[PDB]
């Protein structure tokens, strides 16, 4: 029983390790999209 | 009277610019919090 329930576990924590893997590679996207963005409109402002 | 009221409009256009950049500063440095601590996280997930 407790080898199983172990067993059950990890593949509970391995699907959630992929729901926050998939959560934090498109929250780390989003935060390099909008660093860019934020740099590009830095720039523009300087320019301005 | 025209130059005064250029410098005033671009002025006002910058601090919409500075006011908007430190909105998407503060989504970014939220966004990269998020990035970094999804990593860390995802470290401890492995660990265990």
């Amino acid at each position: 029983e407790q080898q199983m329930h172990l067993n059950v576990g990890l593949r509970k924590i391995k699907e959630t390790v992929d729901q926050v893997e998939e959560l934090r590679r498109d929250l780390r996207i989003k935060s390099q999209e909008l660093e860019v963005k934020n740099a590009a409109a830095n720039d523009k402002l300087k320019k301005m | 009277r025209d130059l005064e009221a250029s410098i005033a409009r671009y002025k006002e256009e910058y601090a919409v610019l500075i006011s908007e950049a430190q909105a998407i500063k503060a989504d970014l440095a939220a966004v990269e919090a998020k990035v970094n601590r999804s990593t860390a996280l995802l470290k401890s997930l492995s660990a265990e």
